[PDB]
RNA sequence: CUUGGAUUUACUGAAGACUAACUACUGCGAAAGCAUUUACCAAGGACGUUUUCAUUAAUCAAGAACGAAAGUUAGGGGAUCGAAGAUGAUCAGAUACCGUCGUAGUCUUAACCAUAAACUAUGCCGACUAGGGAUCGGUUGUUGUUCUGACGCAAUCGGCACCUUACGAGAAAUCAAAGUCUUUGGGUUCUGGGGGGAGUAUGGUCGCAAGGCUGAAACUUAAAGGAAUUGACGGAAG
């Protein structure tokens, strides 16, 4: 029937990846950033960079037959962030309405178990 | 400049004959060049397919199986099992407080010696006419539930092949098994084996592998 | 000042007048 | 309560009372005539016991020692003396 | 004078607790004094629960929850409005607010 | 840092750390502190006891053991953070806050150091004075409960706490001890005597050092300070 691909969205609070591979992940299909859409660095992880971001990576989609995706989203992880980044969301609804469908979802955010000492210093970051 | 998209050719991933929809998907590399044979660069390649998928039932839908490419036979590639673990949000979903949490692994090795690290699972059960808000049990009861689950998945994967340990695995043999035999002990619940590793693999065999492929 | 800085200004200090004690012994 | 009995406390409060907390302090614990059910040959024991008692007669433990009162072997049937 | 009679903090019977950072700005802060909330939100926004349902391979498949435990110092907190300043009688009330 | 393929993706491996979620007004320890599994080694409280000895005890100048972090000496390790340092921002200036790196350090082995808001800012032992519901460990009696264990219902001893009241205390905040204190006496150790100068100088002693412990005076000063009230203000909330 359909032709799944995965589409590995990693949302950070600074930038969006839209990542769709083959099931093994070891074949890059389409890799389109929030940065590739915009100028400023500000919204490099807006919204609307992900979904410009999402529309391309579902046209490369369509072009080499990839009818559906399993979606792996994650954050940052590790030590930083787990909650995932604005663009994230925007991604998958984009990649849900432009023909493509959609299969598993996951999050697969880098979770430790413990942990590395996290930047900031025993007083945090003071603003 | 080349459009690398035009040299690249389709593959069918084939799992073995354990579960029920062995048409997993498709896969795509560099066509077989002269440099550069398909075969070689695509066999031990892994895909991570929800078991769900692989057998059409809904309640498999937290667990997910990886597949070991290991022989190419034209457009099909035999797969072959390579691990197993829970989803995440499964995983969290099951970790809620006023419980205890109970874990145990233990790397053992199968009949044709494949090197595994089983790790086991549970959380204690609150009884229906429990009025206290906690379910905690001792830590020596946990101890003896710990021991219960490392010497049950020692003995359920020591005395069977990798291949009937997956028939065992899918419908929660080992699971089943440890919640009774800790009845007596602490009445347990979400019993489950989360997580199969596999650390050493023995010497090939392709004609074991295509008994597994029909 | 801070009771913290104030002491290590002073420790600082009694630092300064054994060092310069040790000069002549 | 102002006024009250306490020479003469309610046998019902006074027996949920702690051993030492009592008027004069009683131990709780008895003996017991041990029946084990091969035999039929008095044997005394301890309730609190400590000791694994075998009877005389047959060489088989009558109680397994506990945190409290001790537990008595299948077949073994005890009378308070 | 004494503020709270637990010193802001859950440490009693205890010498030492080890710290958490806190999520917002990594400072070190004790595990019984952070402020402790846990938050299970749908991975999907009402909005593209739709679509992505019509989009969806699957008939009847459950979208997934996304569970975190989120730890904040008392700066974050209060500057996030995660707790509020109370009035001095209204401080010593531990309930849960009652809002949902 | 990046068309010399960065970032991202899958698989594999190596290093050091660290033990998430479970995790709590819960546990243990003399305190500092202690959280992956198992084995071994030696301890420990409570409970239970119709076991044993019979005053062997309480608190303690002198004198000892342990004692977070940082720091010192010498090996080993050096992933991550990161004093100093280098650097990009902001700024009038910031060698500050913010950003990217980073050396000691962080870990470990042998020794030192002996200090923390080392806090419950509350010495230890003993007795008594008031209601209540929870909870951990042990023991003892008992269910329209699930499957012996779990749970449920009662008692009790010990803990960690909590809620109410104020007989009582307090300057008050508040306190079941901070009560049983002018109606002043259960036992005992330590400490304080207006604010500074000052934990300074000097002498001694300990330490490799950093420093620790002990520790003045001249002079100076009418307040400094505690708790609460009203207002005013806040780059605090509503
Ligand atoms: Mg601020
Ligand atoms: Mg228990
Ligand atoms: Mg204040
Ligand atoms: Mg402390
Ligand atoms: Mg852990
Ligand atoms: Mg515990
Ligand atoms: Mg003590
Ligand atoms: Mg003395
Ligand atoms: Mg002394
Ligand atoms: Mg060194
Ligand atoms: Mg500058
Ligand atoms: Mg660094
Ligand atoms: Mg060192
Ligand atoms: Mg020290
Ligand atoms: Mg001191
Ligand atoms: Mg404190
Ligand atoms: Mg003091
Ligand atoms: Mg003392
Ligand atoms: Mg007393
Ligand atoms: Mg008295
Ligand atoms: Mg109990
Ligand atoms: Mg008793
Ligand atoms: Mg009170
Ligand atoms: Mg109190
Ligand atoms: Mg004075
Ligand atoms: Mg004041
Ligand atoms: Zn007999
Ligand atoms: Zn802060």
């Amino acid at each position: 029937s359909q032709v799944f691909g995965v589409a590995r969205i990693f949302a950070s609070f600074n930038d969006t990846f839209v990542h769709v591979t083959d099931l093994s992940g070891k074949e890059t299909i389409a890799r389109v950033t929030g940065g590739m859409k915009v100028k400023a660095d500000r919204d490099e992880s807006s919204p609307y960079a992900a979904m410009l971001a999402a529309q391309d990576v579902a046209a490369k989609c369509k072009e080499v037959g990839i009818t559906a995706v399993h979606i792996k989203l994650r954050a940052t992880g590790g030590t930083k962030t787990k909650t995932p980044g604005p663009g994230g969301q925007s991604a998958l609804r984009a990649l849900a309405r432009s023909g493509l469908r959609i299969g598993r979802i996951e999050d697969v955010t880098p979770v430790p178990s413990x942990s590395t000492r996290r930047k900031g210093g025993r007083r945090g970051r003071r603003l | 400049v080349v459009d690398p998209f035009t040299r690249k050719d389709w593959f069918d991933i084939k799992a073995p004959t354990t579960f029920e929809n062995r048409n997993v998907g498709k896969t795509l590399i560099n066509r077989s060049t002269g440099l550069k044979n398909a075969a070689d660069g695509l066999k031990g390649r892994v895909f991570e397919v929800c078991l769900a998928d692989l057998q059409g039932s809904e309640d498999h839908s937290y667990r997910k199986i990886k597949l070991r490419v290991d022989e190419v036979q034209g457009k099909n590639l035999l797969t072959n099992f390579h691990g197993l673990d829970f989803t995440s949000d499964k995983l969290r979903s099951l970790v809620r407080k006023w419980q205890s949490l109970v874990e145990a692994n233990v790397t053992v090795k199968t009949s044709d010696d494949y090197v595994l690290r089983v790790f086991a699972i549970a959380f204690t059960k609150r009884q229906p006419n429990q009025i206290k808000k906690t379910t905690y049990a001792q830590s020596s009861k946990l101890r003896e539930v710990r021991k219960k689950m490392i010497e049950i998945m020692q003995r359920e994967v020591s005395n069977c092949t990798l291949a009937q340990l997956t028939s065992k695995l899918i419908p929660e043999v080992i699971g089943r098994e440890i919640e009774k035999s800790t009845q007596t002990i602490f009445p347990l619940q979400n019993v489950h084996i989360r997580k199969v590793k596999l650390l050493k693999q023995p010497k090939f065999d392709l004609g074991s592998l295509l008994a597994l492929h029909g | 000042m801070r009771d913290k800085w104030r002491k290590k200004r002073v420790r600082r200090l009694k630092r300064k007048r054994r060092k310069v004690r040790a000069r002549s012994k | 309560v102002l006024v009250q009995d306490l020479l003469h406390p309610s046998p019902a409060t006074e027996a949920k009372q702690h051993k030492l907390k009592t008027l004069v302090q009683q131990p709780r614990s008895f003996f017991m005539d041990v029946k084990c059910q091969g035999c039929l040959n008095i044997t005394t024991v301890f309730s609190h016991a400590q000791t694994a008692v075998t009877c005389d007669s047959c060489s088989t433990v009558l109680c397994t020692p506990t945190g409290g009162k001790a537990k008595l072997t299948e077949g073994c049937s005890f009378r308070r003396k | 004078p004494k503020k709270r009679a637990s010193n802001g903090r859950n440490k009693k019977g205890r010498g030492h607790v080890k710290p958490v950072r806190c999520l917002n700005c990594a400072r070190c802060v004790p595990k019984d004094k952070a402020i402790k909330r846990v938050t299970i939100r749908n991975m999907v926004e009402a909005a593209a629960v739709r679509d992505l349902s019509e989009a969806s391979v699957y008939a009847e498949y459950a979208l997934p929850k996304l569970y975190n435990k989120l730890h904040y110092c008392v700066s974050c907190a209060i500057h996030a409005r995660i707790v509020r300043v109370r009035s001095r009688t209204d401080r010593k009330i531990r309930t849960p607010p009652q809002r949902k």
